RNA sequence: UUUAAAAAUUUUAAAAUAAUU
């Protein structure tokens, strides 16, 4: 637990951005279903893999 | 047929190859008493009825 | 989804055992599993595949399907046994906690 | 090569290795059946004399 | 259909199903080649995609 | 051609089996995993196999 | 060409791999109705011809 | 790779080509489906490789479509290896792949 | 005049390198330890190497 | 207010360390050398050397 | 030669020791399953001395 | 004996394969399935 | 089919392999 | 992994793999002692924890 | 009295493929 993100948070930039270009949905969806890893497997590796591509 | 079923016995003819692989033999040399005996022996568990 | 479908490949590919019980060896109900070229009755999968490995005529040999999971076994195998693997963990319980 | 290559399973205990590899030639009763062929044959014998 | 009736061989050598051979490549490369585009998009016309 | 070989044992792991190191190769990946776990990544330096001159 | 084949079986894993044909793909079905849509009553198909030139 | 191997009197690629490129092979020579993976080195070094795997069955099956000869190759056997391979356009590919 | 000259000449007659999909793995060690040239079960007469070469 | 050990403890005196020998832990690799050397030499163990 | 003399006698010497089962099991355990097979055969043992 | 197949048998029916002999076809299965009257005769019968 | 181990040439019966 | 965080002490097998590396072994042979420590002295899972 | 260590150099100049600044 101790090694958890520490890094400042990036909530109100990105959805900031995304209400911008109207993205808001997305944005919302991708944000919900990140908060829902919390091991470091390699499920969670294939979501930001997938993600990104 | 039944000695088999019942001996605790097994036969794994790998001990002669392992013993016979850490002889220590020169190379420039025509003759291998290793490479010999493990010709004539030929360790296969096929036919030991 | 894709947590139980990489559970699934993970089982599949780690659980290539039977099981690790303690107990005298046995003919009939000692885990014996039986080839068939020949009626031996060797007491571990590995045992019983270079079992019917050494059976096929060492210079013919190919590949098969077969070996893949000769050598698949044999590799996990090693990874089971190893001590650390076998004593470790990644989340806490609670009187670790504690 | 069976005389050379020779093992035992990884810790076998031998009264028990036997006691259950034993048990299924002797629960087949069928040597009691053949003193009665015998006795049948000396009777035959005899009779013929 | 279309194109299963085009080069079934070629999707039975290339799904490990079939030993590969030249021949069913050569003739799957005709296939490729004597092909046209409306035949593409009625191939896409084929599928029955889902909800 | 006029060489024959033997394929004996499997070699020992040179990775734990449950560290991802790239996302992708993961039991799901069958081939690559097995070839990333039983030899391991790079981290040395072995180039030049007889460029001499 | 390469999906009509459909699933393939895992020689390590022995099991065919759970991935969805070509009807859950939808990036062929936009591309499929944005084509459609602007070819209309037209018999040729393509919205443009890529060449050399 | 059999979308760009023809095009115009025309000329075509044997799929051995592609296969002395890097790429691997699948089924050939009526083996088990998925043998080969892709680690398999691109030329001489993977052809080497790949075929060195089967050549015993590489064999059988040659002699088990009348390709057979009395000339006992140290690779091959008895199978003409000589006449298939020209048949079945292997030496094509990796000659052609070569230029 | 140093560096006698039958390994320059091998490098030159034969193209043996490492292809580019092995760079991402541990190809050194498997070189150096796990590609034995001393066959399993000992000597042969056949696998003999001369001394100079 | 007390560790025990399982080896020697002995503070160094030089806070820009240089390798030396004189140790338990070093001691203990020649002893084993030492012996290792003996039950290499005679022909008594590895005859076919 | 004097190489080949000396790889002669590692063999031997490797040969005489090697860890084998079969003896032990001959001596001890052998017999005792040829007496449990013994009285349950259908045709009895023919020995002479 | 060191025997071979030839030919005949291709039915791999788990995966839907073909292979180049029935023998090859049983060893094939096998391992999916592990991984995953004269006078002597009537004197021998007596 | 019995195949030889040293050439892998394929024959057809014991006594030829041998 | 606090003591590796608090520890001046480095590990490389290099230093073995040099000094292995100045003895000087036949290429005629069957046994190289340098070679053989330095193949089973590598960890298993390259762990040195 | 017989065997053997053999050199691990560079920065390799240009032309094609891929990755990057
Ligand atoms: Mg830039
Ligand atoms: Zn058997
Ligand atoms: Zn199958
Ligand atoms: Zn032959």
């Amino acid at each position: 637990t101790k090694y958890a993100r520490s890094a400042p948070s990036n909530d109100k930039k990105a959805r900031e951005l995304g209400e911008k270009y109207g993205l808001s949905s997305v944005v919302s969806e991708l944000r919900r279903r990140t908060k829902t890893y919390s091991k470091h497997d390699f499920t969670s590796v294939r979501y930001i893999r997938d993600a990104m591509a | 047929v039944l000695l088999q079923r019942i001996s605790p016995l097994q036969i794994d003819p790998t001990i002669i190859s392992n013993t016979m692989s850490t002889v220590s033999e020169s190379t420039t040399q025509t003759l291998s008493p290793a490479s010999s005996i493990l010709g004539k022996l030929r360790p296969s568990n096929s036919d030991f009825s | 989804p894709m947590s139980t479908r990489i559970a699934e490949a993970t089982s599949a590919i780690v659980s290539k055992h039977p099981a690790r019980v303690g107990l005298p060896p046995t003919a009939s109900s000692g885990h014996g599993y039986q080839c068939h070229v020949c009626s031996a009755v060797l007491f571990s999968p590995l045992d019983l595949d270079a079992h019917v490995a050494s059976h096929g005529l060492h210079g013919n040999m190919t590949l098969t399907s077969s070996e893949i999971q000769r050598h698949i076994t044999e590799f996990i195998s090693s990874w089971q046994n190893h001590p650390i693997v076998q004593v470790s963990a990644d989340v806490e319980n609670r009187k670790t906690a504690q | 090569v069976a005389l050379l290559s020779g093992k035992y399973p990884p810790d076998l205990v031998t009264n028990v290795w036997y006691a259950d590899a034993i048990y299924p030639m002797y629960a087949d009763t069928e040597v009691f059946s053949n003193l009665q062929r015998d006795v049948i044959t000396c009777e035959a014998v005899q009779t013929l004399v | 259909s279309m194109i299963l009736t085009q080069f079934g061989p070629f999707i039975e050598s290339i799904s490990g199903i079939t030993d590969q051979s030249n021949d069913v490549f050569e003739n799957a490369a005709k296939a490729f080649s004597m092909f046209t585009r409306s035949d593409v998009y009625k191939a896409l016309d084929e599928i029955p995609f889902s909800e | 051609l006029l060489v024959k070989w033997r394929m004996c044992e499997a070699r020992e792991p040179s990775v734990d089996l449950r560290l991802p190191l790239c996302a992708g190769i993961d039991p799901l990946n069958s081939d690559p995993f097995l070839k990333m776990v039983s030899v391991g990544p790079m981290l040395q330096s072995t180039r030049k196999y007889f460029a001499q001159t | 060409v390469a999906e009509a084949g459909g699933s393939l079986y895992d020689p390590v894993l022995q099991k065919y791999d759970e991935i969805p044909g070509l009807s859950h793909n939808c990036p062929l079905w936009c591309f499929r109705e944005i084509c459609r849509h602007i070819s209309g009553p037209l018999p040729d198909r393509a919205p443009y011809l890529y060449l050399s030139a | 790779c059999c979308a760009f191997s023809r095009q115009r009197g025309y000329l075509q690629y044997p799929m051995w080509s592609f296969v002395y490129w890097g790429l691997p092979l699948v089924k050939v020579f009526g083996s088990d489906p998925w043998i080969f993976s892709w680690y398999m080195p691109t030329g001489d070094l993977g052809m080497y490789s790949w075929i060195s795997l089967i050549r015993p069955l590489m064999t059988r099956w040659m002699v088990a479509n009348g390709y057979v000869t009395d000339k006992c190759s140290p690779v091959f056997g008895n199978a003409d290896y000589r006449k298939c391979f020209n048949e079945l356009k292997l030496y094509q590919g990796y000659y052609m792949a070569q230029l | 005049m140093l560096q006698d000259v039958n390994t320059v000449q091998l490098a030159r007659v034969v193209n043996l390198a490492v292809p580019d999909t092995w760079m991402s793995l541990d190809f050194d060690t498997m070189f150096k330890h796990h590609v034995k040239l001393l066959p399993k079960d000992g000597r042969h007469l056949n696998t003999d190497i001369p001394p100079r070469m | 207010e007390v560790l025990l050990l399982p080896i020697d403890h002995q503070p160094a005196n030089v806070t820009t360390p240089t390798l030396d020998f004189t140790n338990e832990l070093t001691n203990w690799r020649a002893r084993v050398c030492e012996l290792m050397k003996n039950l290499v030499d005679n022909q008594r163990y590895q005859p076919g050397w | 030669t004097q190489s080949l003399v000396s790889s002669m006698r590692g063999t031997l010497g490797k040969l005489k020791l090697i860890k084998s089962m079969t003896p032990m099991y001959l001596q001890q355990l052998a017999p005792v399953e040829l007496a449990v097979i013994a009285p349950m055969l259908p045709f009895p043992p023919f020995q002479v001395p």
